[PDB]
RNA sequence: GGCGCAUAAAGAUGAGACGCGUUUUAGAGCUAUGCUGUUUUGAAAAAAACAGCAUAGCAAGUUAAAAUAAGGCUAGUCCGUUAUCAACUUGAAAAAGUGGCACCGAGUCGGUGCUU
């Protein structure tokens, strides 16, 4: 029997679709093993996969990165140690054992109790000469007599842990820290970008202004007091805001859609800012990059304020300063609340837990939580001056220890490192022997291209060593061998092509890379000179010429600048209208004119030879960081360059890679011109096309390029070539999932292969479902245009985003208050009447765009042509639409749609784009899992050079399974139940099927493999209606999903009716019997079982929560350490279970212990799991079960599903609590009812059938009756929510008289207490019903247990209560 | 630099606050982040805290008549203060099975005098 | 659906470093009263504190040490939260292997016949 099977790829969903040729669904009885008494489960062969989201890897690079540093920091610590240790077994015997041990309660702490010193007295007596270490640190550098030795252990260990960014490379000079610099050089960087409205910046004074004592914003309003003005919103204005910390809003400036805030001190910023880069183009970053190290060199300087005492201190002595303006601030601020306010003193200063200054101390709150708090009562307070001046510059009560250290560089702790050892090497000769080992403890930074210091064990590891000891940062140079450590570095971290596989992808600012970049938006603008009515795109030496004369002097060119230089200065036209660049040039020779003012030198750039040097010289810029390699790497090009030049391109840094290899671009060629990518965007001849077409040319050679790479690209095993893809690790978690899914389903049907896996794949989306980030653009577009024309609408009727979903409103405000089609104003209280009008009709091809969608008064105002209307229409019409298009409200492809009767009319290529435009599908990643499918399922080769495909691995969109779902009614409701994955599979099938029997003649399109190149020119009539049973052409109506209707409704009003049973033209067979194959997509869709599975799998994870909780008395913490009892340390809390394991044991129960049987559902933890699979009796027996049976021992996971009495599927989710595995299946005439009722005002379509489907609406109110009563029937069986289903019966029976579109809203939020997984609390009208929790695990072990396949077919029913 | 799958969906949350209220300054408590990877939920409540949302266990097949356990569990809130009022964004963490206890007859009021603004998980 | 400019966007993996954060200990908490606490002159209480615990009032409060997944063996200045994972039969492990089919229907799959 041949069959076939349609998948639903998801991220948190597989849905598996079998069918046969009567499009019916299979139905198998399938044998059960274990040791239930049910021998044949009857099941249908349509079903999904359930698992949670595959979670990325880059959590764990957080947490191994953490977990080295912390490693590295320790051994720092340790290398210290072991140089004191000898002359500090000399001086105190146990003092570095006592700080291994200060963690340590009294009675496991086995020496004296006070670290530092030993005894009692001491101590104390440390702590009052210093009541920080900072004073320790400004004494031992500003003194001069000796020190003790633990003592300056303790200064010098304080050094090497907490030792400042290294971020900043060299000393400290004035060009990378004095802000005078730092905020020239961002006047260069702003003036080198813009140079129209360049700032001037030569009288200000930085320093003295963005570095004195004042408060932020008025330290910000200063500087633009200074220069003469761009705004306090302006663009440097808001730049210099975020360079002072304060948040600024950059959505007025570059003037985006949404609002975008980018605070620098947030531990969020550096995301936002790259999704910020997004939206403006990645020529800011450098910008971006200034403000940055700007406001680090601006809070560096506002951490050190110590000047005048300017000796070898600058970091200790300004935080000695800070303690002593905290103390006295605090006896100020204690002294005046005991003055003012008697009361709230207890509620500051004993408190501990409500962002008082007990809670600023000893309790946990934040220095801006305190700030909030303490604003209130000391604006409220009768003397408090100087007091609100210090908190408006944030500096009263301010700890040392804070957030903002993270700008201390490193070579302020190295400065006042060096002066500590150089104070005390007279008195100790044990330091003067090894000053340059402690200097090289502290600045010694493992680099990028080195990578873990492994010796083999690694799996992230290149390093490879010219010796073999220990690698100290002694040692770093002479063990580490930097040039094979920095050739595999690249080797690691180069990144492979996309489309030719085995090669290295270029760098972002790469000089070639942007050649193509600058060929490819010069390719697509086409010029109208006076007097030819014909737009031609430019030609070889147009081009050449362009490029060599703008894009080489200014880095970024306007269309202004264009036609001024090039049409104005050498064509001599006056005014020539240019179309595909809308104000600039998006493309731009960055890198180009950076070499030119690094290097000087024009002539150089100029000559093709030197690629090669300027590309490495690029690739060394991109990949390190280092300046040992920097200049190593390029002391082979200091041949060409006088020395200056080094020192200053050395400087210059990029990131990121490009999309493209080099061996793409201006590598591989075509056999009959020899040209190569960049060879044809220079001169293509008279037909300019782009990239994406030259790869999308099956003319041309390079599609077929590619496909002699992309044998290469896939490995043997499947693990590793899913690895090999493109994309989130949820989605290839899904990937890999339909694969197992697939073997396992033709493993089930006969171990036979299917004629047919059908594929569509909508996922990986961050578009928020475009409910709220998408109206803000919908404004911005309806302002910027009324701004453009200059005919104000919101000074008459204005409507704020709120209501903008109505696709009518936004079409009455795009046309300006008109119509497009007749010279009139559009009644605005009569809307409601005024239909939805296409362009492109519903039988041309299926959208609900507002590029396709109009509105208009009548339906046909707009002619009697099933095209774009008449001439009359759009020759009459084309005074205002030139003025709306230039104001931007609609699109140049609407415009073009509704300017395509005026070239005749649908080209064969237009109805080519048409078909194209629902057929094909351009995402890479369903590519590769149809080539995954179909690599696995067709194998077999024969005696020639060619697979036998005999499985057709077809692709669909979303938009087919779309309109077959919405026109012919199989209406989707995701909140019913989980069955809709599988139903949409189902319908994957259905549309894939049959339109691989109605249409052969298209898989050399939508079909992975390679086939016949015999295009569209000859299945599409180049007129209307062709012969019958005989007709070359396929419709020549080029939408592709009409042969599924019934009525073909036009433009026009006619039913150009087809007929009812289809069949094939080109073979006579029937593909698709509408009166019963929507029967049976119909009766398909009321499946009541339908295999849901949950994919029962063992929690991988952290130990436990990690928020490290105080000293209690409880059992439930988990141990720090081994010897660290949370009873009096505390530690972390409640351990991941990873799976619920089973004991049928014995436990010593009662007063004389008896051994009584027991079966307890023991829970395994993370931290316990690798010690359980050691020898799982054993630690049974210590856990405190006896005469355990270790064959009678059950694995559960987590989503472990059980089914209990009559039909109660409770999956298991933790040691003890359950969820609800029991899918609630519902009849389609309800779901269709639901979704007309809870989108009775949205249909967005003509009113006639809207009229029909509202009176569907109207007519079956007893629908929400039976649906409550069908709840209620269910939930008193496979729920047991006794007391929430009567709450929601008596919410239902208070609200009954509310209209259909609230309560069928409410009842789609009804249905969480049916479905899958975890009970939740949902919204009834107003009743917020709490939700129960399952917590019974005793009812569970009497109870049949499923072992469900990874498709649910084959069920391993093990029965509980027959164990002991 | 780059950030945690727990503080990633908490960033896309504030987002969905930070436009549909009003314009303001003073965005960030942003959080601790060890707190933000062991709490369920991000609700935001209007002029007040988030009083715990409550639920019930049923034991052993013999669930006794309406006792409310608070199945959320409040561990960090932090304010906000759009023009007028003070939104409290605050993130929850679950109660676990075993230490659950008896809420009070005036929480049962609480929940249903609430108003959510966005409740957004994450786990 | 969100075809959003008919073109189609951009994808994962990975190396380094700082900053906090959290937890315990160390920063002798003092005075007053009340209770347990031992003597004196003891012939029982009566007071000379010595300590411990409560309630008020005062005293400061900023820092450091350690740990930052338990730990592991390969002992590295490495590794330990990503993918993987239904039972059952082999196999040390990887890995391989195991389950009959049409029809009438449907309330989470049932039934009949055929074949074993």
């Amino acid at each position: 029997k041949k069959y076939s099977i349609g998948l639903d790829i998801g991220t948190n969903s597989v849905g598996w679709a079998v069918i046969t040729d009567d499009y019916k669904v299979p139905s198998k009885k399938f044998k059960v093993l274990g040791n239930t008494d049910r021998h044949s489960i009857k099941k249908n062969l349509i079903g999904a996969l359930l698992f949670d989201s595959g979670e990325t890897a880059e959590a764990t690079r957080l947490k191994r990165t953490a977990r080295r540093r912390y490693t590295r920091r320790k051994n720092r610590i340790c290398y210290l140690q072991e140089i004191f240790s000898n002359e500090m077994a000399k001086v105190d015997d146990s003092f570095f054992h006592r700080l291994e041990e200060s963690f340590l309660v009294e009675e496991d702490k086995k020496h004296e109790r006070h670290p530092i010193f030993g005894n009692i007295v001491d101590e104390v007596a440390y702590h009052e000469k210093y009541p920080t270490i900072y004073h320790l640190r400004k004494k031992l550098v500003d003194s001069t007599d000796k020190a003790d030795l633990r003592l300056i252990y303790l200064a010098l260990a304080h050094m090497i842990k907490f030792r400042g960014h290294f971020l900043i490379e060299g000393d400290l000079n004035p060009d990378n820290s004095d802000v005078d610099k730092l905020f020239i050089q961002l006047v260069q960087t702003y003036n080198q970008l813009f140079e129209e409205n360049p700032i001037n910046a030569s009288g200000v004074d930085a320093k003295a202004i963005l570095s004195a004592r004042l408060s932020k914003s008025r330290r910000l309003e200063n500087l633009i007091a200074q220069l003469p003005g761009e705004k306090k919103n302006g663009l440097f204005g808001n730049l210099i805001a975020l360079s002072l910390g304060l948040t600024p809003n950059f959505k007025s400036n570059f003037d985006l859609a949404e609002d975008a805030k980018l605070q620098l001190s947030k531990d969020t910023y550096d995301d936002d800012l790259d999704n910020l880069l997004a939206q403006i183009g990645d020529q800011y970053a450098d910008l971006f990059l200034a403000a940055k190290n700007l406001s680090d060199a601006i809070l560096l300087s506002d951490i050190l304020r110590v000047n005048t005492e300017i000796t070898k201190a600058p970091l200790s002595a300004s935080m000695i300063k800070r303690y002593d303006e905290h103390h006295q601030d605090l006896t100020l601020l204690k002294a005046l609340v005991r003055q003012q306010l008697p009361e709230k003193y207890k509620e500051i200063f004993f408190d501990q837990s409500k962002n008082g200054y007990a809670g600023y101390i000893d309790g946990g709150a934040s220095q801006e939580e305190f700030y909030k708090f303490i604003k209130p009562i000391l604006e409220k307070m009768d003397g408090t001056e100087e007091l609100l001046v210090k908190l408006n510059r944030e500096d009263l009560l301010r700890k040392q220890r804070t957030f903002d250290n993270g700008s201390i560089p490193h070579q302020i702790h190295l400065g006042e490192l060096h002066a500590i050892l150089r104070r005390q090497e007279d008195f100790y000769p044990f330091l003067k022997d090894n000053r340059e080992k402690i200097e090289k403890i502290l600045t010694f930074r493992i680099p990028y291209y080195v990578g873990p210091l492994a010796r083999g064990n690694s799996r992230f590891a290149w390093m490879t060593r010219k010796s073999e000891e220990t690698i100290t940062p002694w040692n770093f140079e002479e063990v580490v061998d930097k040039g094979a450590s920095a050739q595999s570095f690249i080797e690691r971290m180069t990144n492979f092509d996309k489309n030719l596989p085995n090669e290295k992808v270029l760098p972002k600012h790469s000089l070639l890379y942007e050649y193509f970049t600058v060929y490819n938006e010069l390719t697509k603008v086409k010029y109208v000179t006076e007097g030819m009515r014909k737009p031609a795109f430019l030609s070889g030496e147009q081009k050449k010429a362009i490029v060599d004369l703008l894009f080489k002097t200014n880095r970024k060119v306007t269309v202004k600048q264009l036609k001024e230089d090039y049409f104005k200065k050498i064509e001599c036209f006056d005014s020539v209208e240019i179309s595909g660049v809308e104000d600039r040039f998006n493309a731009s020779l960055g890198t180009y004119h950076d070499l030119l003012k690094i290097i000087k030198d024009k002539d150089f750039l100029d000559n093709e030879e030197n690629e090669d040097i300027l590309e490495d010289i690029v690739l060394t810029l991109t990949l390190f960081e280092d300046r040992e390699m920097i200049e190593e790497r390029l002391k082979t090009y200091a041949h060409l360059f006088d020395d200056k030049v080094m020192k200053q391109l050395k400087r210059r840094r990029y990131t990121g890679w490009g999309r493209l290899s080099r061996k793409l671009i201006n590598g591989i060629r075509d056999k009959q011109s020899g040209k190569t990518i960049l060879d044809f965007l220079k001169s293509d001849g008279f037909a300019n096309r782009n990239f994406m077409q030259l790869i999308h040319d099956d003319s041309l050679t390079f599609k077929e390029d590619i496909q002699k790479a992309q044998v290469s690209g896939q490995g043997d095993s499947l693990h590793e070539h899913i690895a090999n893809l493109a994309g989130s690790p949820a989605i290839k978690k899904g990937i890999l999932q339909t694969v197992k899914v697939v073997d396992e389903l033709v493993k089930v049907m006969g171990r036979h292969k299917p004629e047919n896996i059908v594929i569509e794949m909508a996922r990986e989306n961050q578009t928020t479902q475009k409910g709220q980030k998408n109206s803000r653009e919908r404004m911005k577009r309806i302002e910027e245009g009324i701004k453009e024309l200059g005919s104000q609408i919101l000074k008459e009727h204005p409507v704020e985003n709120t209501q903008l979903q109505n696709e009518k409103l936004y079409l009455y405000y795009l046309q300006n208050g008109r119509d497009m089609y007749v010279d009139q104003e559009l009644d605005i209280n009569r809307l409601s009447d005024y239909d939805v009008d296409h362009i492109v009709p519903q039988s041309f091809l299926k959208d609900d765009s507002i590029d396709n969608k109009v509105l208009t008064r009548s339906d046909k105002n707009r002619g009697k042509s099933d095209n774009v209307p008449s001439e009359e229409v759009v020759k009459k019409m084309k005074n205002y639409w030139r003025q709306l298009l230039n104001a931007k409200l609609i699109t140049q492809r609407k415009f073009d749609n509704l300017t395509k009767a005026e070239r005749g009319g649908l080209s064969e290529l237009d109805k080519a784009g048409f078909i194209k435009r629902q057929l094909v599908e351009t995402r890479q990643i369903t590519k590769h899992v149809a080539q995954i499918l179909d690599s696995r399922m067709n194998t077999k080769y024969d005696e020639n050079d060619k697979l036998i495909r005999e499985v057709k691995v077809i692709t669909l969109k979303s938009k087919l399974v779309s309109d077959f779902r919405k026109d012919f009614q199989f209406y989707k409701v995701r909140e019913i139940n989980n069955y809709h994955h599988a139903h949409d599979a189902y319908l994957n099938a259905v549309v894939g099927t049959a339109l691989i029997k109605k249409y052969p003649k298209l898989e050399s399109e939508f079909v992975y493999g390679d086939y016949k190149v015999y295009d569209v020119r000859k299945m599409i009539a180049k007129s209307e209606q062709e012969i019958g049973k005989a007709t070359a052409k396929y419709f020549f109506y080029s939408n592709i999903m009409n042969f599924f209707k019934t009525e073909i409704t036009l433009a026009n009003g006619e039913i150009r009716k087809r007929p009812l049973i289809e069949t094939n033209g080109e073979t006579g067979e029937i593909v698709w019997d509408k009166g019963r194959d929507f029967a049976t997509v119909r009766k398909v869709l009321s499946m009541p079982q339908v295999n849901i599975v949950k994919k029962t799998e063992v929690q991988t994870g952290g130990f436990s929560k990690e928020s490290i909780l105080p000293k209690r008395n409880s059992d439930k913490l988990i141990a720090r350490k081994k010897d660290w009892d949370p009873k009096k340390y505390g530690g972390f809390d409640s351990p991941t279970v990873a799976y619920s394991v089973l004991v049928v044991a014995k436990v010593e129960k009662g007063k004389s212990k008896k051994l009584k049987s027991v079966k307890e559902l023991l829970g395994i933890t993370i931290m316990e799991r690798s010690s359980f699979e050691k020898n799982p009796i054993d630690f049974l027996e210590a856990k405190g079960y006896k005469e355990v049976k270790k064959d009678l021992i059950i694995k559960l996971p987590k989503y472990s599903l059980f089914e209990l009495e009559n039909g109660r599927k409770r999956m298991l989710a933790s040691a003890g609590e359950l969820q609800k595995g029991n899918e609630l299946a519902l009849p389609s005439k309800y779901v269709n009812f639901l979704y007309l009722a809870s989108h009775y005002e949205k249909l967005k379509g003509s009113p006639e059938d809207n009229e029909q489907k509202q009176l569907f609406v109207e007519q079956h109110k007893h629908y929400l009756d039976e649906i409550i009563e069908q709840i209620s029937e269910f939930s008193k069986r496979v729920i047991l929510a006794d007391a929430n289903l009567d709450k929601v019966l008596s919410a239902y029976n208070k609200h009954r008289d509310k209209p259909i579109r609230e309560q069928a809203e409410n009842i789609i939020h009804l249905f969480t207490l049916t479905n899958l997984g975890a009970p939740a609390a949902f919204k009834y009208f107003d009743t917020t019903i709490d939700r129960k929790r399952y917590t019974s695990t005793k009812e569970v072990l009497d109870a049949t247990l499923i072992h469900q396949s990874i498709t649910g077919l084959y069920e391993t029913r093990i029965d509980l209560s027959q164990l002991g | 630099m780059t950030l945690t799958r727990a503080q990633k969906k908490y960033a896309e949350a504030m987002h969905e606050f930070i436009n549909m209220v009003d314009d303001f300054e003073e965005s960030t408590p942003d959080f601790a982040k060890e707190v933000l990877h062991d709490s369920d939920y991000v609700v935001i409540t209007k002029n007040e805290k988030y009083a715990v949302a409550l639920c019930s266990l049923s034991t052993d097949e013999c669930e006794y008549d309406t006792n409310l356990y608070l199945d959320e569990k409040l561990v960090d809130y932090s304010t906000v203060d759009v023009n007028g009022v003070t939104y409290y964004i605050n993130i929850v963490e679950t109660n676990d099975i075993d230490d659950l206890e008896i809420a009070t007859d005036e929480d049962e009021m609480k929940s249903g005098n609430q108003e959510i603004i966005l409740k957004s998980e994450l786990k």
